[PDB]
DNA sequence: ATCTGGGGCGGGTTTTCCTCGAA
């Protein structure tokens, strides 16, 4: 697996949205409950939804895979990723619906030789004879740093018109400026995999001759996450982004590193991490940080200089 | 007490929607979930008050409903209200506050009398319109 | 795809404002959160809007386009904006609604003909068979830079009278001083081709003969916005810029330079550049670097001396 | 679209005021984003308003249009420029209300015929059918340039009293010292040109015949800035002035030269002059220069000796 | 007058029904155990009625049923109904928010007089297009 | 005793404002977010007052509300104003300096205070003139 | 120790302007905006102090405020004022200047400390003779 | 340090979709 934990600083944005009320944009915001010095208290606060990030995963995916010649499906073509959930689906893309359980295994081998999406991202057909398959990335939603007792966020209003020379036209949006954080999870060693329980179909075969592009292309994928490039209403509301701290784990068993809430969550988890190989009895367990806030490290670990390096290192 | 100074608060809150036209400072306030929400729109509503007494279209007056009870005339667009009470005064605002930091409940109490006063009155003033 | 970043400088200045309180013009300001020594704080700085850029450059594309010979809409024609949302433009315009989706390619073709800006532009059309095209430039607010612990900006108020002779005139007006910087996007591997899916329809060889010619028209309108010649109230509050320092760069995958908050970014982004063209497998990656503060540079990339000279160059 | 910049030195002057507090009068003073060889910092400095300027153009150019056959209105034939914004200026000068937008031309027409002062320096109706009309000539502050570590500006109170012989009297004057710049601007391509569009109606012939005097006048009131008239408080506090270096320009197509900030600042617009000729498509760009504090110039400059000079080729 | 207070409000709270097609103001109203719960139901019916004023959805008529009778006619959904009687006025109101600070029992009357009221019209109505 | 101060630093912003019959100091002093602009209010209204001192127009005076108050008199364009309470000395200005480098909270607390203390002579002094 | 090499020069400050009853020193210190306008008003300021020590019309003191407090007694103009604290010494003077050479703003926290001095006195002197 | 002025007006959002299946 992968897992890491990334903290952002954005200025002045309006990413995600929300139904709007009257002539005025709604930004997503959420409730936490968060730890003061007199207790605990609940609060409003805004969010960046989780399905936003997923999708542009999915779209740099798309691109990647297209460029590389990796097979990609017809409707996903497009990016419209309502993958081969509906009727209509299969029959544009020129599959047949699955009879009975035993045919299982053929739909989803037919369905992933067809669409890396379908593949790297899970999907799910309902029917007859229901089929699943979970995704290989995991994401959550972006909140801000619930740190002490003020949390750094704020949200306002602003005010825009649209002029004309025949009055006979004003709209207000929401603007905000937070430090975002978030974790992600992702494992390479299910990739290329059926996961129905089965007997072996003809295909397989060149399921496995292609895992190799397939994990090389879908650890490149993450880079798009990594360097802020998601989110709508970029055209005349383009942030101003900046990456403060970043740590990130390959391992062989499960682990998931610290939120970046506190201050110190890098040595924390390196420290669990030493322990979790020992508890769990792994074989590999390697830890990479980003550190540009000056935050405490400890000793003997790698200190990468940006984003493509780590990229670079993954890969190999 | 209390009830006297939520009553004033009222009053003001409905003076300033009067004369504003606009409800968003009376919904903030009955929305409010904390001291800070409370206390922008007491001074907003304030503002907005202190335009229209530098403007002389918002005066403190008596009107005999056989004793005179004081009540504040609003003049906003060329309609006339006139909101019977007190204004309140710096103490029922400090007070105000300090039962707003032990309780919000108060804020939605000020806030739907406030807007039971401009329902009243603008209803008043379509139907003699209409008459 | 040309990505840049800008860091203007501008003394006793009013180009954007809010609303008015009694007899007082506001400025606009915003929320943004800053990192110092202790730690994280939350201020109110001045701000200009993302919507008075957008206009200034796309009254310069009109202008230009007239000149040269390229088509131009007709409430385009003078300097409204409202392109084709509804159904008034396209009457007084003189276009047909669209049917249903399968003739959507159709209406954007003859839309996408008649006026230029509503190509480079984009734009959206509301109706049973709605439509719609992301804009081919993007921008953001123009932020003071977040360094240090003292954001080096400043606003106030002034009073100013309206002489009479027959007293029966008074007005405050906000003023703001700055150290303001931004970042744009355009890319031009998209202009004259049209972005909804359908079988080819007549007029798209006009598109294939004009493509050159819009390309360096939109090239060539830049050169407003890096001039200086945007907002508004610049009768008699005509402001005081200078360019201190310009990145600008041209690759052929998405790529963002850092902003122009610290003293170092421009080297930052000379060293990513080349390991993002290794990592994406690009194929071209050019900077060009406008310096006259006197900070850290880098080496193997261009020093121009003139705004006039990068313009020349990206049409080159 | 005539453009300069030009540098004055002054001495002992007190040209502007604002509110005053007690018996001392208040120079205005604003803040400036300084740049050292440190940093950024913050700074107060005095500063002269650009609307005293203006108004100082409008009165001579009236002076100047009464000593010929133009027009001039019955309100600013007294020195009161509020032009026709209230109603109550539209019966005392017999002009009827604007109907509706189809007569909206119309009205803008009769109101460009009675006043060249409306006209020159636009004018602006709010009612049921506002209308508009931007000025044709710009201005901005009288800053001290930001030129080195040190601003070379100077401001102080002084002291009064007023004799009596009965006493029962002493007033503070404050008096500033700085060497000024500032940048003016005046596009002659659309004096006595309608901006409302609509169709033609009756008298633009006669608007048509006078543009050659209009542009006369207009060109000619630049000398009342030129030379210096212009500020209050003249009648005691007299300013020694004495002209340091100037840059103006004529072309056809949009520019700016740059502020005086450096002991270098003619090289570089003209460089930029030259250069600018060709990226945007133009036919005509010329520069003067009237130097006299032997800073650098460079080649290919005309060179003159007065004002005078400058005014009688320009009107050429 | 007591009767005709909650008579009034009755068809306040039917045409506020009729033209949201929304049950849930007059549920909230009949099921009103404070002063509080009546007079937000008051509020929101009567800016319900506001938006039907405004967009002239709902407008006062005279019908004859051989005497005019007062009515209020009211468009929603293409559907047109006709509550007959008064609109309350602002003493209304306050008199009907006197009665309910006595007793909330006058909430629960005028709740099931206007849903009498709405019921007889739709199923008149549905009958009507059935023919 | 921080309210003790803010209460004096309030009658002072109170005086201010009514000799100068300007609110632009206590909106200034209420909008503040650093010590500076504070501070400049601070001088400011101290010289506006030591104008009004050096005239005879500001002057601290007994009043019986039957105790004696601490007052002060002001005439500003022949109205006459009092402010019923004391004036801050130089220690509750460096006291209330401090309070404002910890949370510049205590400067909008004070100009509310002071708005409201003003808004209510100035009431009073309408009403009697009219009368 | 910076506030008390400040206080010291405030009370300098106090003690030059009741001593000559002319502002214009201390206005000329609150406005410096160079190191030649502080040092010239601290000369300025010295010579006049010097002048009232030569003509014993300015003298150190005690006084008990029940501790005693050292002050500085000044006579001017048949007025008897009393400033409580010490005169600057040569080095605060030096050292003063050596803070001003970093910041001016120091030069504007003296004299809005010195003009607080003053205007206490000038008020309770004012009062006494009312009484 | 004595006065007098303390803002006016047009605009205050349009569309597309409102859950699929196995138990």
């Amino acid at each position: 697996m992968i897992s890491g934990s990334v903290r952002f600083l954005v200025n002045l944005e309006s990413l995600n949205g929300v139904e709007s009320i009257g002539n005025l944009t709604k930004h997503r915001t959420a409730p936490v409950v968060l730890k003061t010095s007199t207790g605990y208290l609940v609060r409003y606060v805004p969010v960046i939804s989780g399905e936003a990030l997923a999708h542009a995963y999915q779209a740099s995916l798309v691109d990647i895979a297209k460029k590389e010649g990796l097979p990609v499906g017809s409707l996903s073509s497009q990016y419209e990723f309502i993958k081969f959930s509906t009727d209509e689906a299969l029959k544009i893309e020129g599959i047949k619906e699955p009879k009975d359980y035993n045919d299982a295994r053929r739909f989803e081998v037919e369905v992933m030789l067809k669409d890396v999406i379908a593949d790297v991202g899970g999907f799910m057909y309902a029917g007859g004879a229901p089929v699943r398959r979970t995704s290989r990335i995991k994401l959550g939603y972006m909140i801000p740093a619930l740190r002490g007792d003020e949390i750094p966020a704020q949200l306002e209003a602003q005010f825009h018109v649209r002029f004309s020379n025949k009055p006979v036209a004003i709209f207000n949006v929401e603007v905000s400026s937070a430090l975002y954080t978030f974790s992600f999870e992702l494992d390479e060693d299910l990739i290329a995999v059926p996961s129905t329980f089965g007997e072996k179909v003809k295909g397989e075969e060149e399921l496995e001759r292609q895992k190799a592009k397939r994990v090389k292309s879908a650890i490149k994928a993450l880079y798009s996450l990594l360097s802020g490039n998601f989110g709508g209403k970029r055209s005349r509301f383009l942030p101003s982004m900046k990456l403060m701290s970043l740590v990130v784990t390959k391992t062989d068993f499960p682990f998931m590193p610290e939120p970046a809430h506190d201050d110190d969550y890098i040595k924390t988890t390196i420290m669990r991490l030493g322990k979790a190989k020992g508890v769990l009895n792994g074989n590999l367990a390697k830890a990479y940080v980003i550190n540009n806030e000056g935050i405490e490290v400890g000793e003997g670990v790698t200190v990468l200089s940006t984003v493509e390096d780590l990229v670079v290192k993954l890969e190999e | 007490e209390k009830e006297n100074i939520i009553g004033r608060i009222a009053n003001l809150l409905a003076v300033g929607f009067l004369y504003s036209e606009s409800p968003t400072l009376v919904d903030r306030f009955a929305n409010a979930l904390s001291k800070e929400a409370v206390t922008k729109v007491l001074y907003d509503v304030q503002r907005i008050v202190q335009m229209g007494i530098d403007r002389s279209e918002i005066a403190t007056t008596t009107i005999t409903i056989g004793k005179d009870y004081p009540a504040v005339n609003v003049n906003s667009s060329g309609a006339k209200y006139t909101v019977v009470g007190y204004l309140p005064t710096s103490q029922d605002i400090e007070d105000f506050l300090r039962m707003i930091e032990e309780d919000v409940y108060y804020a939605r109490k000020a806030g739907a009398l406030a807007m039971s006063i401009a329902n009243r009155i603008k209803l008043g003033s379509k139907q003699s319109k209409s008459e």
